[PDB]
């Protein structure tokens, strides 16, 4: 859940891949979730697949933003009911 | 936990109220009753089942009248519909008392629906087990609404509840398709007799008795009355002709 | 395949062997009920015979129509209205294997024995095709996940 | 004991189970709707699903005009929606009578949310099964979209989604709102916002609409009304020829 | 017809503790983390507005409200319950002091008076 | 029922992209009707728009069941090919039975 | 003069799943092996739970045993002179399928005796004892 | 035995029936036979009273609510008092406000409307009493069969009670016979007495077992008991 840990691991995964220069992972990690050390790699895999679908061979920020919406939506629990808090 | 159907206001885990569903299932165990929305007005129809011949013919009726232009035909728990139409008559009387204009059909629908749902909010009241095909003619035209025990009503161009509910709706669709531009009341009454006969085929084991009534502007000029004389016999033997 | 005890030569092949419970559940004597002993069921009898019996004697009509015959018919109802007697009459009138099956009979001891038994039941049904399986009291294994 | 889940009582996890199950009842009709906020007006568009051909399309609608200035779109089972519509209309009447000026949308939304809260707190009552979206234009505040819930949690929205695919439409609109950094659509004409909403809804649901699949409600300055079928067909034709 | 639930829904457990009270405490301890501290020349009460959906407007929702131009209120439990509580408390404060005494009640009596409503809620059936 | 799945098995990395097959929606159902009612001996201008409207919440194989029931209804009158008003009866009959099934609920993982 | 196989209700509740069904099946096979047999299913309140759902699948094994018994009593095969006696103190909690005729025909009503019944009970239980005459 | 869904009256069975009402109807069945019938111009009620022991009495199974109406009993005695009182209130209200004698169908509608409000709301219980309303208005002789379910229908004749419904066949075989009998009260009463005799199982009809009422234009509602009924035995 620490911002520094997610930043470190996101950078580690991004370094091997082909992130575009105009793509910010800090914009992806603005919100503090319970993101695991594995989902935050499958999200980048999904972003890469999304970029490949649009024939782009280098992933952009617009695909990283969409990847967050498809691999991490909710844990359900009670956040689906706002009136509890 | 169990017992989600013991009470009324309790919600099931999928969000569906359960006593209302049982009331719906109780509705289907009732006499079939159809209604046709002809161009000028509406045409009701009922299939009051003749029990042991001790019952007097042509005396027991089920098409109750509200005011002059609203008719009520009910199936399922007949007394519950009796009480529902009683409250509806009281509401129409109050409206005509304090507005001096005959109650329009959608307003009567709103009143009856609000009453019906008032009985599926609490834990100390049993939901109504009657579905009505109430309709009639007003200033703006003609309307035919079916009310369901859940409190949901819709402006049908034709509806039917009872044992032969499913069979009746197929012939309703066939009639609507055959006459897309509209239908006259005179032919509508004969078609209603035919539809009831087709639906009654499921209950051929027991004897039948047909009663029909229609509210219209062309002939009845906004008055509700039954069908008596040669017209009923003509509809009966026309519908028996194709059989 | 049968095989010798010591030389292990393949002496002769054998027919496929199912679980011994599956052999027993096949009906052998046809229960004498007939449709004349069941009364008050006319719509139900017509619906069942035209969905389980008709696409077994005159399937050529369905093949000409190019339509898939229904797999099976559920027979839900209140207790004691003929849900089982109708099956007895159907087994009497039909001319195909009528393996009976009580659902609790499927539930068994060890992990996967029930699955093996219920797979062998359908394998035997396919072997002596056509068939009418009669899984009875389905609520014994059909409870919600 | 086990009677906790039946009535509105707290749970070992500190939860109100009945209110939680009430939300699952709002998706029975699986009708997806969304409302955007224009520069000077508001438009709300909802799917119009007519199940049977016997239905009259005109009478079947989940959009109720509360007053001459406040419109409302409600998702869930219709009878409870009509109960809420009746209470909302009566309360708008009472407020206009008592205070003499037309009420803003937020006041009505807060009052209905308070009513729903009273429903939840009282054990003998059951919570409302609907989700109401209040939409209006406030000369004192501006265009506004207000969405309550069965629990009573109401809050103004830049753009509201609902239905089974509420989340997907929410992200679809959020990408546009986070790229354009504006709290409302910059289109001055109510003509343009209708096509904007329809285009986004089509891209979100992945479906193509006809004259009868969708019903659009428009709230301009001191005016709320529901567009007829020909209006929706003309809008769809304009969208098709434009893109 | 009326209300058939005239019996109290809070029953003493055999352990000697109220059920619904110890259940509402659990419901409170989870949720928005609010706080307030008192200084010599004033009192500051703070809370964080958890924006549920980013398309919503936290401006419309009032996490803190004005009981009186002197006394404010901050909550940490359920939204609608706090809203109904704040409306009722404003009404009863007006009735008790503005109508009878002519000014705004002090904090000490207003707090007891608003807690009267909640301590009646745990009692009334 | 993806809910009753071990979270270790559900982790992204073991089970990658979780393709979800939803209930057919409007235009999708028209494709189902065209596919399943192409081998049948059609004898009319089979505009499935009414069936598409009424088959709300229908799930795939159910549409094939409407085709099968329409074929049955055609047999009931000894006709050798289904009629456009016999599909309507089958759709209604299947839709009535659909109430027997539990109200299918599922959460997008 | 016939075999009187006795069955206590709790005995039909084994540990491993499905063992009650085997219990009942083997019991009925043994009963059918003999020319005339009487079975005294007793305290069937134990395996008598009405079919119900609670999400957690509560005591579904006892239900499985009960349905196996119901199928054995009247299924796709006649019983074969296996007259069966049930006995319980709370017949309310019995599944209506068991109460259905075909597997239970007569429902006796052993109830509290009247004054004459009490006198007969006293005479029967005081046939012995050195009771004072008068 | 009673099941889980018995509870209170406001509860639906999964099949879709009210067990309370069914129990009320069973209690209706358990009561004694009170077969009644009507002609074009006459209405006849025949009741078989029950005595606890030899040194006992007989229930007035024929209750009069007006000169042009009458009641019969096929169940719980005390609730019959409430039902008869309500019917008398409405008859007197009609007399004092409309001057119009209460129509028989209107009386049945009022009775069913009353019987509903116990089965519709919590705290009430269905009226386990079965009324056979007879009467004669300007339209003609009428007869009804009230039930706790609120069902009210008009019939030429019926019989509610223990094995009373076994005496319906006698009416059905002679349904075409007693209809065409007008202005002949004694023979119609004799036919009714023959009808009830078919429902006897253990003991025959005597002076103190037969209670007979009859109404008409020339014959107002009169209750026959004691030696006045022995002529029809
Ligand atoms: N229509 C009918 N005609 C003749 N007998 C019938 C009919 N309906 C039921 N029965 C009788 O019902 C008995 C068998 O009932 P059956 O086994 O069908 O009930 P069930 O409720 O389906 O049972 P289970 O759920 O235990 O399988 C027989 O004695 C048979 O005579
Ligand atoms: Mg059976």
């Amino acid at each position: 859940r620490d911002r520094r840990e997610r930043r470190l691991i996101f950078g580690t995964i991004a370094s091997k891949m082909s992130l575009a220069p105009e793509a910010d992972l800090d914009s992806l990690i603005i919100r503090n979730d319970s993101l695991s050390g594995a989902v935050i790699a499958a999200i980048m895999q999904e972003a890469g697949l999304r970029a490949v679908r649009k024939n782009r061979y280098v992933i952009l920020q617009s695909d990283l933003e969409e990847a967050y919406a498809t691999q991490v939506k909710t844990d359900n629990t009670v956040d689906k009911f706002d009136f509890y808090k | 936990g169990t017992g989600y159907d013991l009470s009324n206001s309790v919600f099931s885990p999928d969000g569906r109220n359960f006593q209302v569903e049982y009331a719906v299932k109780a509705v289907e165990n009732g006499t079939t009753s159809i209604g046709i929305k002809c161009n000028d007005g509406v045409v009701f129809a009922v299939e009051k089942l003749i029990t042991s011949k001790l019952l007097v013919p042509q005396k027991n009726v089920k098409i109750q009248v509200v005011d002059r232009h609203i008719g009520c035909v009910y199936s399922g728990l007949i007394p519950d519909g009796r009480h529902l139409v009683n409250r509806g008559r009281e509401e129409a009387a109050s409206f005509k008392k304090l507005y001096k204009t005959p109650i329009p059909i959608p307003a009567f629908a709103d009143r009856l629906g609000q009453y019906v749902q008032a009985h599926t909010l609490y834990n100390s009241v049993r939901p109504f087990g009657v579905s009505t095909i109430f309709g009639g003619v007003d200033k703006n035209g003609a309307h035919l609404y079916m009310l369901e025990p859940s409190g949901s009503y819709w402006g049908y161009k034709g509806a039917a509840t009872g044992k032969g509910r499913q069979s009746a709706k197929a012939e309703l669709e066939k009639l609507v398709d055959h006459h897309p531009e509209g239908l006259s009341a005179r032919e509508a009454v004969k078609q209603a007799a035919k539809i009831i006969y087709l639906a009654h085929e499921d209950n051929k084991e027991k004897d039948f008795e047909l009663e029909i009534s229609w509210c219209s502007l062309s002939e009845t000029n906004g008055l509700h009355k039954f069908v008596k004389g040669d017209l009923l016999q003509e509809a009966i033997d026309f519908a028996q002709k194709e059989i | 395949v049968g095989v010798n005890k010591d030389s292990y030569l393949i002496l002769d092949t054998l027919p496929s062997e199912f679980d011994s419970r599956v052999k027993a559940m096949e009906v052998d004597e046809k229960p004498t009920e007939t449709y004349s002993d069941v009364g008050g069921l006319d719509k139900q009898i017509e619906e069942l015979v035209e969905a389980i019996v008709l696409p077994m004697k005159r399937a050529d009509k369905f093949k000409d129509m190019g339509i898939r015959a229904p797999k099976g018919a559920l027979m839900y109802g209140p207790p004691g209205t003929g849900k089982t007697l109708l099956a007895r009459a159907c087994a009497a009138q039909t001319n195909a294997t009528f393996l009976k099956l009580a659902a609790p009979q499927l539930v068994q001891m060890y992990i996967g024995e029930g699955a093996k038994l219920v797979r062998d039941a359908f394998a035997l049904a396919k072997e002596k095709a056509p068939t009418i399986i009669f899984i009875d009291e389905l609520d014994a294994i059909g409870t919600k996940r | 004991a086990g009677y906790d889940r039946h009535i509105t009582i707290f749970s070992p996890e500190g939860r109100l189970y009945q209110v939680e199950y009430a939300f699952k009842a709002t998706n029975q009709t699986n009708i997806n709707s969304l409302a955007v906020r224009g520069k000077d007006c508001t438009v709300v568009i909802s799917q119009k699903k007519v199940p049977d051909k016997l239905l009259d399309p005109t009478t079947v609608s989940y959009i109720f005009c509360i007053s001459r200035t406040i419109g409302m779109v409600v998702n869930g089972p219709i009878p409870d929606a009509r109960n809420a519509a009746l209470r909302a209309k009566a309360e708008a009447a009472e407020f206009r009578y008592k205070y003499g000026y037309d009420m803003p949308c937020d006041v009505l939304a807060k009052r209905m949310a308070n009513l729903s809260q009273i429903y939840t707190q009282r054990a003998y009552m059951r919570p409302l099964g609907v989700i109401l979206t209040f939409v209006s234009v406030d000369e004192e505040l501006g265009p506004s979209i207000y969405k309550t819930d069965p629990a009573g949690y109401y809050v103004g929205y830049k753009a509201t989604a609902t239905g089974p695919k509420q989340q997907e439409i929410t992200t679809n609109l959020e990408n546009h709102f986070k790229k354009s950094k504006i709290d409302h659509i910059n289109e001055e004409s109510w003509e343009k916002v209708v096509e904007f909403a329809i285009t986004h809804m089509i891209d979100a649901l992945g479906t193509e609409f006809s004259k009868n699949d969708l019903e659009v409600g428009v709230a301009t300055k001191d005016k709320f009304f529901t567009l007829s079928a020909e209006n929706i067909e003309e809008r769809l034709v304009a969208i098709a020829e434009q893109d | 017809m009326t209300d058939r639930y005239s019996f109290s829904l809070t029953t003493f457990s055999p352990s000697g503790k109220l059920g619904q009270i110890d259940y509402a405490l659990t419901a409170v301890k989870q949720g928005v983390t609010s706080l307030g501290i008192k200084a010599t020349n004033g009192v500051v009460i703070a809370t964080e507005k958890k924006s549920s959906s980013p398309l919503a407007m936290s401006e419309t929702l009032s996490k803190v409200s004005l009981l009186t131009p002197d006394i404010g209120a901050v909550y940490s439990g359920m939204g609608p319950d706090y809203r109904v509580l704040v409306d009722k408390s404003r009404k009863v404060a007006h009735t008790s002091y503005k109508r009878i005494y002519g000014e705004y009640p002090p904090t000490k009596l207003l707090v007891s008076e608003v807690a009267k409503i909640m301590q009646e809620a745990t009692q009334s059936g | 029922r993806p809910d009753t799945l071990d979270p270790a098995l559900l982790r992204p990395g073991r089970l990658d992209r979780k393709v979800e097959i939803p209930l057919p929606n409007e235009a999708g159902r028209l494709e189902i009707f065209k596919i399943h009612t192409a081998k049948v001996k059609k004898t009319g201008e089979f505009d499935f728009e009414a069936a598409v409207k009424m088959s709300d919440g229908f799930n795939g194989a159910d549409i094939r069941n409407c085709a099968t029931e329409a074929g049955f209804f055609a047999i009931r009158d000894d006709r050798d090919h289904i009629n456009p008003d016999d599909l309507m009866k089958a759709v209604r009959k299947v839709a009535e039975v659909k109430k027997l099934e539990g109200t299918i609920e599922y959460q997008k993982l | 003069d016939a075999t009187f196989i006795r069955v206590i209700g709790s005995e039909l509740v084994q540990k491993y799943v499905g063992e009650g069904a085997r219990m009942v099946r083997e019991l009925f096979e043994m009963a059918r092996t003999k020319k005339a047999c009487i079975i005294f299913f007793d305290e069937i309140d134990a395996v008598g739970g009405a079919r119900f759902d609670d999400g957690a699948g509560g005591d579904n094994e006892v239900q499985r045993t009960m349905l196996e018994l119901i199928t054995q009593l009247d299924g796709f095969d006649p019983r074969g002179n296996i007259k069966v006696m049930f006995a319980t103190n709370r017949p309310n909690t019995l599944d209506p399928a068991l109460l259905r005729p075909g597997r239970i025909d007569r429902k006796v009503e052993f109830s509290l005796p009247d004054l004459e019944g009490r006198a007969n009970i006293f005479r029967i239980h005081s046939k012995s004892m050195s009771v004072e005459r008068g | 035995f009673r099941n889980n869904y018995d509870g209170d009256t406001v509860t639906f069975s999964p099949t879709g029936r009210l067990f309370q009402v069914e129990y009320a109807l069973e209690a209706i069945k358990q009561g004694s036979v009170t077969v009644g019938l009507r002609s074009n111009t006459h209405a006849v009620l025949v009741a078989l009273k029950r005595n606890a022991d030899e040194l006992s009495s007989y229930q007035k199974k024929i209750i009069k609510c007006d000169e042009h109406m009458g009641l019969s009993l096929a169940g719980l005695a005390p609730d019959a008092r409430v039902l008869s009182n309500y019917l008398r209130q409405q008859c007197n209200y009609s007399s004092l406000v409309f001057n119009r004698k209460l129509a028989v169908e209107r009386a049945g509608h009022l009775l069913c409307d009353k019987a509903q409000k116990n089965t519709q709301s919590y705290g009430g219980r269905p009226y386990g009493v079965g009324l056979l309303i007879i009467g004669y208005d300007k339209s003609g002789a009428h007869l009804l069969e009230f039930q706790p379910s609120g069902n009210v229908t008009e019939l030429y004749g019926t019989a509610i009670g223990a094995r009373s419904q076994g005496a319906k066949t006698y009416l059905e075989r002679t349904l075409d016979t007693f209809i065409k009998i007008d202005g002949n009260p004694d023979e119609l009463i004799k036919a009714g007495v023959e009808a009830i005799s078919q429902s006897l199982r253990d003991e025959s009809l005597t002076v103190d077992n037969l209670s007979i009422a009859i109404v008409g234009k020339d014959t107002p509602f009169t209750i026959y008991d004691g030696e006045a009924v022995a002529k029809y035995i």
